[PDB]
């Protein structure tokens, strides 16, 4: 049978408890610039002797694509498992290119709407940040919500900060602006959410910008491009906080 | 041997910043010769595909590619390319390998954002054979093998072209026994296709 | 109240009520016990005359699994049983796989995990029976005591039933003090007897000496040397 | 699927059982003059045999099916106390060469039988009427008698649905 | 075995042979080897012995299920893709339909006779003229010879009368004439003095 | 009925994996984990309150492959059944791909487990945290920690039970002031003892510790007379 | 707790099954007892025709049903099942422990498992094999009891104390069918509150007697 | 998904109000094309509006989908229209007729209200295009109980009721809209009663063509200026 | 059962149809916003007539016109009405996790027959058969009416007859059927006669 249901209002009533969840995670944002892609996220711990290096919140889809997650960390582990599979048997083993950024996160929205719709399930209780470059839509950013919807944002924020976040992105976004911009208004807007300590080990940026042939490990191909999903380094992040 | 029930070729060569891909009409059960109208090359944008083999497998890959293609144009609201079409090609041989389709296909189109030629074939191991000069396919493969590697020459103007290839398929249609009943030659370019019917031996 | 009504269910304070009910079943059955020797075990156990119309020698309560393995269990008659049908599949299996009688602690194992396995569906009941089990194998002599809830552990001596508690207060006494295998059935039979504190005393034992390590019934002779003994 | 503390799980048909045959009969209690009097089919045949006076239609073909089966499995025809068990309030009638003529309504077998809310008056005036010499035409005009307050099966004519009129008019 | 067809100005005309055989003796002299899949489509079929009458049942059934279903008449071109879709689905199954069938019909929409030829592979062609078998062996050069786009239904009657005598002259078989369909505007009629 | 099966209350909670974090702690014993500069301890009380019991079985230490071990916090069944499990996905992984199963790994296949039944509503949770120990092939000594919510990461040191806090606020004064730098892995087995008894208070003998031991190629447990040794080595 | 046959109540009972226990209480009593050499059953049928209390499994054994006859019926005939499944695979006449370990094994199944009910019917089973004669009571609970004699449905338990206090005697019965289907007949006379030759049915089974039940006159010479 | 003691489905009624809720949508047949709007909601700074996909989605060449209500389930439906679409043209070499997807979408809806385990889809849906090798035009309605209707005005989703009571006085049965301009200028109209908008407009051929903001700028200002 | 009356009650809101048997046809007649712009045939000789929830009506058609071409399929003699209101109804039994809240009129000829029939199904799945029936809203209204409008001993014997019976008992559009596969729907402009006379 349905666990989710509509309620005499017409609302679906697990939906609105699963943003509930959401909105209680952990504010992260995404930042859409003219030549790329910030998204970031802070990371609390369970204890100081946890290794927080060992769980990354920013994860790679695909090589052009990465998501950032708000709400229930394990549910975004198996959706993002769920996405690379998916990303992998259903257009690449197909096409031979991987999926545009549309596309893949219309697939994420039909794993996470289908868990909405069938019984025996609840939603998954998380929202994604789905940042990616395709060739003909060029760099775009998908917020998906716990029931499947997924619009496109220049900028936007989740969680427990959203609001102030938002509020702050629309004062600071604007066209023209470069990646590098894009990441020091990202870096602003989370230090004034986190609380906490704030630097380059609580802190986690991904990056989809140029095209990053180092990182392809190999050479003599000349038609393969390489990651353009690129996770900054805690020593990254730090210098650039040193330049904050 | 399936494929050579019903006979029939496919030409596909580059020319300079165009394509051009050519077939023969003959549609028969083995020596008998049924219609002179089967053509085997069809498009699904500006992506040409040329099937040879059993025509029943050509008909129902036409078909399936047209489905395929249809909805990858709803979902990506844009056409398939020759090259995201020679990979779904490729693919849709492959997941009926075990009972496979006795077909050689031949993709042949321009990019539209690189905007520069594109010819590929597919080998009985399956192997996307992407070639920059001509790809060949049917029962007279080796006339036109022959025929091809001794006609053509880099970088052809499309009237230059249409002869080369017109005149490869004609004299190995000459030569094959289960080829010919007319021809149908197709140069694509950038902005427009142009269809050619060739005079050729009835017999 | 409102969380044990399902087997599945967590109450707040983490406890799962159905295999505690399981539990007060298992109370109320007669007293088993298990001892462990030097070289062998020793199962015994209290059977209730209901009328003097019961045949007095045919009503068997001990189980033998393979050749082995013996099994007496408080509690859901039926049950017991149905947890020694599966064990017997079990033995046979793994005896099937590998030509090896089933080892002692690996039964144990299976036996666990089966009775578990009833602890996490809904659609299902957990055992109402604690089964005292044991036998001896490449390694020596084995006595294990499930509970309903998949619990077991290994066991010098075990008890379960209504009389369980007065049985564990000699068991506790026949370690302190030692125990072969001979003297082992005499003093089952005396903890049976005062734990019952009209009853039938069944005994069996297996034994690496005495039994060349299968499982055996205790009748005759034995039998009435150790009831006299408890008598005495 | 549940049993109650006390242990216990939570028209008219009436038949009569004659030594020369069976005899059942229904208040068809048609709702309008409109309806096909001819389509109520409240008495039916099982088997050549058998016939039953009433999830009746879905009943009546897996009762017909083993009927059948049984007659091609063995060449014989079904008892019909066997079919009671092997197959809406029911009155089951047949004929076998083990016991003869039989009524039956957990089945138990009735020398005669009346089913529906007359059924409690209906008992009485057959416990006051029925009687062990009733022949076939007694046994007829009983079952009209106690409607008042039809279908036959013999060895020689088998199930059958009957004339009426006639035998109303004898009544 | 002899399934002939000829699209002419106005109509289809479709030929079928009307003897059975089953080994040693013609157990029958009449038989009609068409199916009416619709009021303007007509199916002549030919082939091994169960196969062709159970494939042709089967197709008749499923068009009238979507005839009804949509109630609209399928146009010749759809019915015989369909047919089509039926045998090349049945050539790669465990048994194969090893029917040949002309499906011929009168397209009420764009008020054109149409003729497809279609193999047991599922090799569906449009034709002016189509024969299944050995029997276009003989029959195709004549047509070849004589068959003009423009032919009235009486000039393809007697086009198909030149190509049964061809026939009945050259191919060793006796297979007892030819009953001799015609596919029009005016729906499906039979030649009787042929 | 949110609170009965894994579905959402109107705060967004999931009260049966809540619940099922209060099950872990009812066996009342505490665990604690740390790495050496080449080795990973497992320390752990072993309470035996019935005189009966062989001492030899009570253990919640599990050896799940050659080189991981699992300790559990939580009941014995539910215990026994998530060992076999990792037991059974240790050896399909060296089936599949060829070579051990690293710790890790172990642990987030663990983890997906432990949020499917998080997500179904059919299964319930089981009330089992669970710690892997190795010496992995490449990122060396490790600990990883799984809980009923399906939620894992690796940790420098780590304790778990009803005393938790305590031990990690010992262990956190320790690392403040220093992994734990010894070269043998008794020495590590003897500083986790030390700190255990000195976060809890309480002197063990032999009888009250069970101890497990990872280092390169073997996962070991330490037997009652090598837990005596290193007693010893601590009281002198 | 007692909506379901999954559900243990806070004190450890589970209620269904209880009540199917009840079930039988309702149902008229029938008694059982036997010698070494033969065994014998005796029941009340309940009216309309008498219902038949037994059922014939085999040559060598039989048995009779208090409570829902449905349920008896199918017991019956997956222990008809059982008995064909033994000659069929061994050519050995499945001894009457076997059987009633087998009615065990199979009604405990449905007190464990969701959407089954338990089998609200008690049998008792007399057969004989090379042991001898056997008589076994089996209840919807699963448990299954070899006895020297019993009664159960409606009313037994006076049946029941007869046939305690007639012990001594019955047992020594042997190579006497007669005296035992007195005995017995007598027995079941207690737990009337009358005996009629077409309400009463008896059936035996023994040494040389393969199984029989007397209905009708067959019975008249034993009121 | 069971019935209620009145005979109603309280989940087809409660998917019902969801579609309700939904934003709108409004479509109208002329004499030569069919014309669908809605309302952009483009009040949000940082919403990327050059990418936003559009209320209208292509089924086939000839048909297009416009809907309200839960985007999710749309979607859901806008896929399995198109894989029918698609399959018919595989199986029959026709395309197919607008009556054919919508009694498919019809009846996928249906399903979801009958079939246990899931629920309704929350969306009801216009679809509107052209039969093969034919130049009248279609539109339908379809909504979650699974039943379907012919228009030839329709408006669903949130303040439906209104702008419907103004269609009912605007749009003329013995005289409907006879050129893409009447209907294009009746389609602002009756969204302006609500209070930017984008226009579908479907013609025969395959033709759907996106009417550009400066295009419906236009037909505001000479809207706005006959208000005035 | 309680969901089966639930079906009832929304086939007792649907909109009425009603037909009406002959000597020689069956007559179906059926009650049909200002911007808004029932007889199905199972087979050629069959039509299949229902009120209830439109939805579920379009599942049982279906339903039914695949096993009337089945039963061809398999045994070459088209259903019988009598064989098609068995199936139906069978059909609707089946599914009582809600029944279908519709009830059916089945209307038609036997294969080379000429005694018309006429056959109604329920949500329960029990089927009849009538001389002339009516179902949907206010359907005891107009079955009062022809109860007494209706003559057993003498019911109409023409095609006009039986539409101006069919016609008073709705006060529009009208289906009649006849032998030979002979289906056949009325004009609006024929309807329209009818009714002024």
């Amino acid at each position: 049978f349905s666990l989710t249901t509509f309620s005499p209002s017409g609302k679906l009533g697990q939906i609105d408890y699963a943003l509930t969840a959401v909105k209680q995670g952990v504010t992260s944002l995404g930042i859409k610039a003219t030549n790329g892609v910030v998204i970031a996220t802070e990371k609390k711990s369970s204890s100081p002797l946890a290794m927080s290096e060992t769980l990354s919140k920013v994860s790679l889809l695909t090589p052009d694509i990465g998501a950032v997650y708000s709400g229930m960390g394990p549910d975004y582990r198996v959706l993002v498992d769920k996405s690379r599979k998916v990303a992998h048997t259903s257009y690449k083993r197909i096409y031979g290119e991987y999926p545009p950024t549309k596309l893949l996160v219309s697939e994420v929205a039909k794993i996470m709407q289908e868990a909405t719709q069938s019984g025996g399930v609840r939603p998954f209780g998380v929202s994604l940040l789905i940042a990616g470059h395709d060739e003909f839509n060029g760099f775009s950013l998908y917020q998906v919500d716990p029931s499947g919807s997924y619009f496109p944002w220049k900028a936007t924020a989740i969680g427990k900060g959203s609001v102030a976040a938002k509020t702050f992105l629309e004062k600071r976004w604007n066209d023209e602006l470069e990646l590098e911009d894009a990441i020091h208004i990202a870096l602003l807007t989370l230090k004034e959410s986190v609380e906490g300590e704030f630097n380059g080990d609580t802190i986690e940026l991904a990056i989809i910008g140029d095209e990053n042939p180092d990182l392809l490990g190999y050479t003599g191909i000349p038609t393969d491009k390489g990651p353009r999903f690129r996770k900054l380094t805690s020593q990254e992040i730090n210098d650039r906080l040193e330049a904050l | 041997d399936p494929s050579s029930i019903n006979g029939g070729i496919v030409v596909a060569m580059t020319g300079k910043d165009c394509v051009a891909i050519a077939c023969d009409l003959r549609l028969g059960s083995q020596s008998l010769g049924v219609s002179n109208k089967f053509e085997k090359i069809f498009h699904y944008g500006h992506v040409f595909l040329g099937i040879t083999g059993l025509a029943t497998d050509v008909t129902t890959l036409n078909e399936m590619f047209r489905y395929k293609t249809n909805l990858y144009k709803l979902k990506e609201e844009r056409a398939i390319e020759p090259e995201t079409f020679t990979q779904l090609v490729s693919s849709s041989l492959y997941e009926r390998r075990f009972g496979p389709y006795f077909v050689g296909p031949v993709v042949a189109g321009i990019n539209s954002k690189s905007g520069k030629p594109f010819i590929a074939g597919f080998d009985l191991i399956g192997c996307i054979d992407e070639a920059k000069d001509f790809i060949v396919s049917g029962t007279a493969s080796d006339q036109l093998f022959g025929m091809c590697e001794s006609l053509y020459e880099p970088n052809l103007e499309p009237e230059d072209l249409f002869e080369t290839i017109s005149q490869a398929l004609l004299n190995a249609a000459d030569r094959d026994a289960l080829s010919g009943w007319g021809a149908v030659v197709y140069i694509i370019k950038k902005d427009e296709v142009v269809k050619r019917y060739l005079k050729m031996r009835q017999d | 109240t409102g969380y044990d009504l399902s087997n599945s269910v967590f109450s707040p304070d983490g406890r799962n009520f159905q295999v505690e009910y399981a539990v007060k079943a298992v109370e109320n059955g007669t007293t088993s016990i298990g001892i462990k020797c030097n070289d062998g075990v020793v199962f015994a156990v209290e059977k209730l005359i209901t009328s003097k119309l019961l045949v007095p020698q045919k009503n068997v309560k001990i189980q033998v699994v393979d050749r082995h393995i013996g099994c007496v269990y408080s509690g859901l008659i039926p049950d017991g049983r149905h947890l020694v049908n599966r064990g017997r599949e079990e033995a046979a299996s793994f005896k099937k796989l590998y030509k090896t009688p089933i080892p002692i602690p690996a039964f144990a194992d299976r036996l666990g995990q089966y009775v578990q396995a009833h602890t996490l569906y809904n659609s299902v009941r957990p055992f109402g029976v604690s089964t005292i089990f044991g036998g001896v194998d490449k390694n020596g002599a084995h006595l294990y005591m499930l509970e309903p809830s998949g619990s077991y552990w290994g066991y010098k001596g075990a008890a379960t039933g209504k009389g369980r508690q007065s049985a564990k207060a000699e068991l506790e006494k026949l370690v302190d003090h030692h125990l072969s295998a001979r003297e082992a059935v005499k003093q089952a039979a005396k903890i049976i007897y005062l734990a019952h504190e009209d009853f039938e005393l069944e005994i069996s034992w297996c034994s690496l000496s005495e039994t060349n390590g299968l499982h055996k019934f205790v009748k005759g002779d034995l039998l009435q040397e150790a009831i006299d003994f408890a008598q005495k | 699927s549940t049993f109650s503390p006390e242990g216990r799980l939570f028209s008219t048909a009436i038949g009569i059982a004659t030594k020369e045959g069976v005899v059942l009969g229904v208040e068809k209690r048609a709702t309008s003059p409109l309806l096909e009097s001819d389509s109520i089919e409240k008495i039916v045949e099982i088997d050549r045999h058998i016939g039953c006076a009433m999830d009746a239609r879905s009943m009546i073909e897996h009762a017909r099916t083993a009927a059948v089966t049984h007659n091609l499995y063995y060449d014989e025809d079904i008892n019909v106390e066997s079919l009671t068990q092997s197959v809406v309030a029911l009155l089951i009638a047949g004929h076998d060469a083990d016991d003869g003529y039989q009524l039956f309504h957990t089945f138990y077998r009735y020398n005669a039988k009346a089913i529906g809310s007359g059924s409690e008056g209906a008992q009485a005036e057959l416990l006051n009427e029925w009687h062990s010499s009733l022949t076939l035409k007694e046994a007829e005009l009983l079952v009209l008698k106690i409607l008042k307050q039809l279908s036959c099966i013999t060895k020689q004519d088998g199930f059958k649905i009957y004339k009426t009129a006639e035998l109303i008019k004898e009544l | 075995d002899i399934i002939l067809g000829i699209r002419v100005q106005d109509s289809v005309i479709l030929a079928s042979s009307k003897a059975v055989t089953r080994g040693i003796s013609v157990l029958k002299d009449s038989d009609d080897k068409t199916r009416q899949l619709s009021p303007h489509t007509l199916m002549s079929f030919a082939g091994e012995a169960g196969d062709t009458v159970q494939f042709a049942e089967y197709i008749q059934a499923n068009i009238q299920l979507y005839s009804i279903r949509e109630d609209y008449e399928l146009s010749p071109q759809a019915v015989s893709s369909f047919v089509r879709q039926e045998l090349a689905k049945s050539i790669r199954s465990r048994r194969p339909y090893q029917v040949n069938v002309l499906i011929g019909g009168y397209d009420k929409k764009k008020n054109k006779p149409e003729l497809y030829q279609i193999d047991y592979l599922g090799t569906k062609v449009e034709l002016p003229y189509g024969a299944h078998g050995y029997s276009g062996f003989y029959t195709f050069s004549l047509l070849d010879h004589h068959y003009r786009p423009d032919m009235t239904t009486e000039e393809g009657l007697d086009l198909l009368k030149l190509c049964v005598q061809e026939l009945e002259k050259r191919m060793p078989m006796d297979f007892k004439g030819v009953i001799v369909k015609i596919v029009d505007k005016d729906g499906i009629r039979q030649v009787d003095d042929f | 009925y949110d609170r009965h099966i894994t579905i959402f209350s109107p705060e967004g909670r999931l009260y049966q994996v809540e619940y099922a974090f209060k099950a872990t702690n009812q066996t009342n014993i505490n665990s604690l984990a740390v790495r050496g500069k080449d080795c990973t301890v497992v320390i752990s009380q072993k309470k035996v309150p019935d005189k009966l019991l062989d001492p030899t079985t009570v253990s919640y230490i599990f050896c799940i492959s050659r080189t991981i071990g699992m300790v559990v916090n939580g009941p014995i069944p539910d215990a026994r059944n998530a060992a076999l499990r990792a037991k059974a996905e240790a050896a399909e992984f060296r089936y599949k791909y060829g070579y051990d199963m690293p710790c890790d790994v172990l642990a987030k296949r663990m983890a997906n487990l432990s949020q499917i039944y998080t997500q179904r509503a059919y299964m319930r949770p089981l009330g089992v945290i669970l710690t892997f120990v190795s010496v992995d092939e490449e990122l060396g000594p490790s600990i990883y920690k799984t809980d009923p919510a399906g939620y894992y990461v690796g940790y420098k040191a780590t304790a778990t039970g009803p005393k938790q806090q305590e031990i990690t606020t010992n262990l956190e004064n320790h690392f403040k002031k220093s992994h734990i730098n010894e070269e043998s892995w008794e020495k590590v087995v003897e500083f986790a003892i030390t700190h255990m008894i000195d976060a809890l208070g309480t002197e063990f003998s032999k009888n009250d510790l069970e101890v497990g031991v990872a280092t390169k190629d073997k996962f070991f447990t330490l037997s009652a007379e090598n837990i005596e040794e290193r007693l010893v080595a601590i009281a002198e | 707790y007692d909506g379901d046959t999954v559900t243990f109540s806070p004190t450890g009972r589970l209620f269904q099954v209880e009540y199917a226990l009840e079930a039988i209480k309702q149902g008229s009593v029938t008694v059982g007892l036997r010698s070494n050499t033969h065994a014998v059953l005796v029941a009340l049928k309940r009216n309309s025709s008498y219902q038949k209390k037994i059922i014939k499994c085999d040559e060598h054994m039989g048995l009779s049903l208090a409570g829902l006859a449905p349920d008896a019926r199918v017991l019956s005939n997956y222990l008809r099942q059982q008995c064909n499944y033994s000659s069929l695979v061994f050519n050995r006449k499945l001894a009457v422990e076997r059987a009633g370990h087998l009615l065990c094994d199979k009604a405990q199944k449905n007190t464990q498992s969701y959407g089954g009910r338990p089998y609200g019917v008690g049998l008792l089973i007399i057969g004989y094999d090379k042991s001898g004669a056997h008589l076994l009571e089996f209840q919807p609970s699963g448990n299954v009891t070899e006895l020297y004699g019993t009664a159960i449905g409606a009313r037994s338990q006076g049946a029941k104390t007869y046939l305690e206090r007639t012990l001594d005697t019955f047992i020594k019965i042997d190579g006497n069918p007669d005296e035992l289907i007195k005995a017995g007949v007598e027995a079941i006379s207690q737990s009337l509150r009358s005996l009629t030759v077409d309400n009463l049915s008896i059936a035996i089974v023994g040494k040389d007697t393969p199984f029989t039940i007397y209905d009708g006159e067959a019975v008249a010479k034993y009121i | 998904s069971i019935f209620s003691p009145d005979g109603h489905i309280f989940q087809v009624e409660y998917a019902l109000e969801a579609v309700k809720r939904g934003t709108c949508a409004v479509g109208v047949k002329g004499k030569n094309c069919v014309v669908l709007g809605c309302e952009r909601r483009s009040t949000l700074k940082l919403q990327d509006t050059r990418i936003t996909p559009s209320k209208v989605s292509k089924i086939d060449s000839h048909v297009v989908l416009s809907f309200s209500g839960l985007n999710a389930d749309s979607r859901i439906l806008i896929e399995k229209a198109r894989v029918e679409a698609q399959s018919h043209r595989l199986t029959l070499e026709d395309p197919v007729t607008v009556e054919y997807l919508t009694r498919y979408v019809a009846g996928v809806q249906q399903r979801y209200t009958q079939s246990g385990g899931v629920r309704p889809f929350g969306v009801s849906t216009l679809i509107a295009g052209f039969d093969p090798r034919d130049d009248e035009p279609k539109l339908y309605q379809t909504e979650p109980s699974g039943i379907y209707s012919s228009w030839s005005a329709q408006t669903i989703g949130r303040n439906s009721k209104t702008v419907r009571e103004f269609l009912e006085k605007n749009y003329d049965r013995k005289e409907p809209p006879a050129t893409v301009e009447e209907c294009v200028k009746l389609t602002v109209r009756s969204l302006l009663e609500v209070v930017n908008i984008e226009i579908t407009v479907v013609k025969p051929d395959s033709d759907i063509v996106a009417l550009s903001s400066e295009e419906i700028n236009q037909y505001v200002t000479q809207i706005e200026q006959e208000k005035q």
